[PDB]
C-alpha cells in the first residue's frame, strides 16, 4: 500500500527548513504557457509557536538593509515543492514548483492555527532592474538570448521566426519582468513564451519540445472529453507530465479521441490528509 | 488509412491532405455504395465500391493536386476493422499509383 | 454440536494473512460474526438512443453505454470477536498505526485480498473480567486482476525509467584527499581496485 | 394474486431471467421477501396570493430489495457474478409482476451463529431509465438509418504506396 | 380521434349495399382496432419487429409461469391510438382452451 | 468467437486424412482451451507468474480445508477469453482419487 510524499522547503538565512508530509499541508498549483507567472496557494496546519516565530516574520514585504549588499535572497525568501509516492521505502519524488512568498494570512482560529501563503515564480525580477543595454538592430533569437542572460535563466528557443530582423525591440523596458511580455507580444498567438521552473521556453504553439519523451497515458480518473481546443482530462500524480510536452492517449469509454496532444495548461491539487491528489491536463493537437 | 466501424450505414468526416472530406458508406442491395463530399459541396453520388480500383474516376475530380481513395478488397460492413481497410493517397503517391496501374 | 468435524469446502475458520509475509496472524481470536458488503453505482438519468435501425445493430448499442454507468466501489468487511490475551491486542494496534499495512481475509468460502483496517473498537465491562470485545473493519485497497502485464521471472521488467526530475549535485565524500582536485581523487579511487 | 388462474400445480415464483439469451441465472435461490419501491418528486411554486401551484412531476428509477438464502457455494459465487456483471440487462418476474431493464446494485452476505449451513443474503436491483421504452426495429440491415461519426483523424501509419497496391491487385 | 375502415368477420374490406367504404368514427373503431391488434402475432410486422402477441413462444409452447403471455397480451391491447387502460384480464386456462377476457377503457 | 488448432487426447497437433491443420470454431475451442488451462500447473508459464493450478501446494500436499483447490481451479477455468461464469464445482474425494466436476457458462 503505497504512501504519498509531500515536502515543502524554505531557504531561510540559517539554512533549509523542510515541512514533511506528516503534518496537514494542502497545495494548489496552476501553470500555463503564458507570460503571467505561476501561482501556488499553500495551507499549513499545526505550526507551533517556535516555527510560527521562525517563519511568519520573514515575509515582511518592507525593505531592510538600505545599503543592499547583493540582491535576490536579501529581499524575499524562496520556496521549493516536491511531491511523489513511496513504496517499500523506495521513493519516486519529483519537483513541481519554485517560487517566492508574496502574501500571508491566517485562516483557522485555535485550537488548530492554520495559515495561507501565496507564492509566485520569478517574482525576484519585479524589483531587479536592467543594467545591460538591449540590442539595437538584431534578429529574434539574439533578443531571446539577451533576455535569458539578463534574467539569469537557461533558455531554449525553437521557432519558425528565428531569422526575422527587429528594430528597437526592448528600448522601453523598466524592470526585468517586462522582458517576457516583450518576447510574447511580437508574434502572438503562434509564438508562446513562458518561464517554467528555471527555464525560459519560446516555441511555436504546436511543437513538442522533446519529441522522444512522449508519455503514453491510458489510465484516467477524469474521463477524457473534447474541449473546444483539443482534449482535457485528469489523472493521479504522474511525475512524467510537464508543460509543452507530448502525450499519447488511449481511451476506453471515449475511443474516438485517441491521438497525440501537446500540453498547454496544468493544475495540481495535492494534499497529505485529504482526498485530492490529482493533475488536470489540457492539450492541443500535435503538428 | 481511415477509421471505420461495422454499421450498415454511416458517415465519417476528416481533414486529410490539406482538404476537408466527408464520406458516406451504405449497403445497397448486393454491393456497397459511397458518397464523397468536399468543401461541403457534393462531388459524386453512389460510387460503387470495388477492391483495387479508385473511387474517383473523373480527371476534374481526383486532382489538380488532391488525393484519392482505394479499397484493398471489396467492401463488407461486417468486416470493417478486420481485414478490410480504406486508404488515402496524396497527389504524388496517387500519381505514381496510376503510373504503376498500367 | 460436536464441532471440530468441519466439513470440507466450507470450513468456517477465519484466517488472516499478512500480505508481504504470507503467514497467518492473530490466530488467538474467537470471532462471532462476519459481514460482507459489495456496493456499486448505477446511473439514474433518462438516457437517449437512435432506435430506428436493424435489431442486432441496436443490440450492439444499449451495451457499452449501459456499461458506462456501472462502476464498482470497494468491498467492506466487518467482524466481531473476543480477544483473550494481550499480545494480539498490541499487534492489532501496531498494525493500525501503520499506513502501509495490508491483509488478506478468508471466510468460509469468500476470499478478500488487499484489505486495510479502517475502524477498531475495544470494550471492557464486568460481562468479561478477563477478555475484551473487538469490532474491526476492513476495506479493499485495490481490485483483483486475472492475467495480462509482463511479470517475468528474471531481470526482465517493464523498465519504467521516469526520472525527468533532478537537480545535479557534485558530492564530496569519495575517499580521502583534502588539498587534491576531483580528478586526482577519482583516479586514486579507480586505482584502488 | 387472482388474475391468472392456471391450474398447473408446480408453477414458478420469483426468477431472474437474462434479457439477452432468455436464460435463468441463480435459479436455486430460496427467496423470503420482495420489496418494490416507486418514487417521484413534484416541483412546486409559491404564488403571491397565498396558494401554491404545481407544474410537473419527475420520476426516478424504481428499486427492488430481495432477501434470499443460499443453500450451497455455487449460489454464492453465482450471486457474486450477478453483481459484478457490467453489460447484461436483467428481467425480474415476481409472483405476477414482470419488470425489465434492471441491474444489481448491492449484495450483503452474512455469517452468524444463527445459521452455519446456509448463508443469509440481501440483494438490491435498480432500473435503467430510458426514453421510448418500446424500440422500433427493422429486419433488413440495409434498410436502416444513418449513424453520424464526426471529425476523426486519418491516423496514417501505413507501409507504402506502390507495394500495397501491387499486393491488392496482383493478389500478392 | 380515431378512424378506420370496416371489416367483416374475416379481416377483409366490407362494402355497404351502395358500395362506399365506411370510415368508422370513434368507439367502434377502437373495438375493431383492438380486435385486430390482438390477432397480429409477433415477428410479421415489417418496419417494426418485437410487436405482436407471442403465441408460439409464450402460449402454445410448454411454459413455466404463463406470466409472460399475460404481459404480452396486455401490451398488445395497449399501444392502440385511443385506448387508455385495462380494467380486467382473466386468462382462464380450462382444459386445452386458453380463454382471454378483457374490458377496455377509452378516453370517450 | 475464439479459435484454436485441434489437439488429441495427448496434446499434439492432430492432422486429418487430408493432413490439414484445422481451425476449430467456438464452443469446442472453448472446451479444448479450458481443458488445457486446467492442466497448466503453476510456476511453469514464463512471462506470467501466479498463473496455473497449485497442484503441488494445494491438492497433492497435505491440506486441512480443500477450499484452496476450488478457488485455484475456478480461477484457472476463468481467464479464458469466453468463459462468463462457473455453474458447479463439487470436489468428491473418494478413495485416493480427487474427483473434480465443473460446468461452465459461455457467451455462446
Amino acid at each position: 500500500m503505497k504512501k504519498r510524499i509531500l515536502r515543502v522547503t524554505f531557504n531561510m538565512p540559517y539554512g533549509p527548513e523542510v515541512i514533511r508530509e506528516d503534518l496537514d499541508v494542502r497545495v494548489r498549483i496552476m501553470k500555463a504557457a503564458l507570460r503571467i507567472q505561476n501561482r501556488a496557494t499553500m495551507e499549513i496546519f499545526g505550526l507551533t509557536t517556535q516555527l510560527r516565530e521562525s517563519l511568519l516574520s520573514q515575509f515582511t514585504a518592507w525593505k531592510h538593509r538600505q545599503r543592499q549588499v547583493g540582491r535576490e535572497d536579501e529581499l524575499m525568501i524562496k520556496v521549493s515543492v516536491e511531491a511523489g509516492y513511496s513504496d517499500q521505502g523506495r521513493e519516486q519524488v519529483s519537483r513541481v514548483f519554485v517560487g517566492e512568498v508574496a502574501i500571508v494570512d491566517i485562516i483557522s482560529p485555535p485550537p488548530d492555527i492554520g495559515i495561507r501563503i501565496q507564492c509566485y515564480t520569478r517574482q525576484i525580477d519585479r524589483t531587479k532592474t536592467i543594467r545591460n543595454m538591449p540590442p539595437a538592430n538584431t534578429t529574434f533569437v539574439k533578443f531571446v538570448e539577451w533576455g535569458a542572460n539578463e534574467m539569469g535563466l537557461n533558455f531554449i528557443c525553437d521557432t519558425s521566426y528565428n531569422d526575422q530582423v527587429l528594430k528597437n525591440p526592448g528600448r522601453s523596458i523598466t524592470v526585468a519582468s517586462a522582458i517576457l511580455a516583450s518576447i510574447q507580444d511580437m508574434y502572438m498567438p503562434d509564438v508562446a513564451a513562458f518561464v517554467d521552473d528555471d527555464i525560459l521556453i519560446v516555441k511555436d504553439r504546436d511543437k513538442v519540445i522533446r519529441p522522444d519523451e512522449v508519455t503514453n497515458v491510458n489510465s484516467f480518473v477524469g474521463i477524457p472529453s473534447w474541449s473546444e481546443w483539443g482534449v482535457e482530462f485528469q489523472c493521479l500524480f504522474e511525475p512524467s507530465i510537464r508543460v509543452a510536452g507530448g502525450v499519447a492517449v488511449e481511451s476506453l469509454m471515449n475511443p474516438s479521441v485517441n491521438g497525440n496532444y501537446v500540453i498547454t495548461a496544468l493544475e495540481y491539487d495535492l494534499a497529505s490528509r485529504d482526498r485530492p491528489f490529482y493533475i488536470k491536463v489540457m492539450g492541443s493537437p500535435a503538428a | 488509412k481511415i477509421p471505420l466501424t461495422a454499421v450498415p450505414n454511416q458517415a465519417i468526416s476528416f481533414n486529410a491532405g490539406s482538404s476537408y472530406w466527408k464520406i458516406r458508406l451504405y449497403q445497397n442491395m448486393d454491393m456497397m455504395n459511397a458518397d464523397i463530399s468536399r468543401d461541403g459541396v457534393i462531388v459524386c453520388h453512389g460510387v460503387r465500391c470495388f477492391g483495387g480500383i479508385p473511387l474517383l474516376q473523373y480527371s476534374h475530380q481526383y486532382r489538380p493536386d488532391y488525393g484519392n481513395f482505394v479499397f484493398d478488397r471489396d467492401a463488407d460492413w461486417t468486416l470493417f476493422g478486420d481485414g478490410i481497410n480504406l486508404f488515402y493517397l496524396d497527389g504524388a503517391e496517387f500519381a505514381e499509383y496510376q503510373a504503376l496501374a498500367t | 454440536m460436536n464441532s471440530f468435524l468441519k466439513s470440507i469446502l466450507n470450513t468456517p475458520t477465519l484466517t488472516i494473512r499478512d500480505d508481504v509475509t504470507k503467514l497467518p496472524v492473530w490466530k488467538s481470536l474467537q470471532v462471532k460474526k462476519v459481514e460482507i458488503y459489495s456496493p456499486a453505482s448505477v446511473v439514474s438519468k433518462p438516457l437517449a438512443t437512435k432506435d430506428q435501425t436493424e435489431a442486432q445493430v441496436y443490440t450492439e448499442a444499449l451495451d457499452i453505454d449501459v456499461k458506462n454507468g456501472k462502476i464498482i466501489q470497494p468491498v467492506r468487511l466487518r467482524i466481531n470477536a473476543i480477544c483473550p490475551d494481550l499480545s494480539t491486542v498490541e499487534s492489532i494496534m501496531n498494525a493500525f498505526n501503520d499506513n502501509t499495512s495490508t491483509f488478506a481475509i478468508t471466510s468460509k468460502s469468500i476470499l478478500a485480498d488487499k484489505m486495510a483496517i479502517m475502524t477498531l473498537d475495544v470494550d471492557q465491562s464486568p460481562d468479561m473480567l478477563n477478555a475484551a470485545e473487538i469490532n474491526m473493519e476492513f476495506e479493499q485497497v485495490e481490485p483483483p486482476v486475472l492475467n495480462k502485464f509482463d511479470p517475468a521471472f528474471p531481470q526482465d521488467s517493464p523498465t519504467y525509467g521516469v526520472q525527468i526530475q533532478s537537480l545535479s549535485d557534485a558530492n564530496l565524500l569519495d575517499l580521502g584527499a583534502i588539498g587534491d582536485s576531483i580528478s586526482s581523487a577519482a583516479k586514486s579511487l579507480y586505482n584502488r581496485v | 394474486m387472482l388474475g391468472i388462474f392456471t391450474s398447473l400445480l408446480s408453477s414458478r415464483s420469483f426468477s431472474i431471467v437474462d434479457q439477452n439469451t432468455n436464460q435463468l441465472v441463480a435459479a436455486d435461490l430460496r427467496i423470503s421477501r420482495v420489496n418494490t419501491r416507486f418514487s417521484s418528486v413534484g416541483q412546486r411554486h409559491m404564488l403571491e396570493d397565498g396558494t401554491t401551484k404545481m407544474d410537473s412531476r419527475t420520476i426516478h428509477p424504481m428499486e427492488i430489495i430481495v432477501e434470499v438464502f443460499c443453500p450451497s457455494i455455487d449460489v454464492v459465487d453465482q450471486i457474486n457474478q450477478l453483481l459484478l456483471d457490467r453489460d447484461t440487462l436483467y428481467k425480474v418476474i415476481t409472483r405476477g409482476m414482470v419488470f425489465e431493464r434492471m441491474m444489481c446494485t448491492s449484495e450483503a452476505l452474512n455469517q452468524t451463529p444463527d445459521m452455519i449451513s446456509a448463508t443469509p443474503a440481501r440483494l438490491t436491483f435498480s432500473q435503467v431509465l430510458v426514453q421510448n421504452p418500446k424500440p422500433i426495429m427493422f429486419r433488413n440491415a440495409g434498410d436502416s438509418s444513418m449513424i453520424d461519426r464526426g471529425l476523426a483523424l486519418a491516423e496514417d501509419v501505413v507501409g507504402s504506396a506502390g507495394d500495397l497496391f501491387d499486393y491488392a491487385v496482383n493478389g500478392v | 380521434s380515431t378512424s378506420t375502415i370496416r371489416t367483416g368477420t374475416n379481416n377483409d374490406i366490407l362494402l355497404d349495399d351502395n358500395g362506399n367504404m365506411v370510415i368508422l368514427r370513434d368507439v367502434e373503431a377502437c373495438a375493431q382496432d383492438v380486435r385486430a391488434a390482438m390477432l397480429m402475432r409477433t415477428g410479421e410486422n415489417i418496419f417494426d419487429v418485437n410487436s405482436g402477441v407471442g403465441y408460439f413462444e409464450y402460449i402454445f409452447s410448454p411454459q413455466k409461469s404463463y406470466d409472460d403471455a399475460r404481459k404480452s397480451i396486455a401490451d398488445a391491447i395497449l399501444s392502440s391510438p385511443d385506448v387508455t387502460g385495462i380494467e380486467q384480464l382473466d386468462i382462464d386456462i380450462t382444459g386445452e382452451v386458453f380463454g382471454v377476457d378483457a374490458k377496455v377503457i377509452t378516453i370517450h
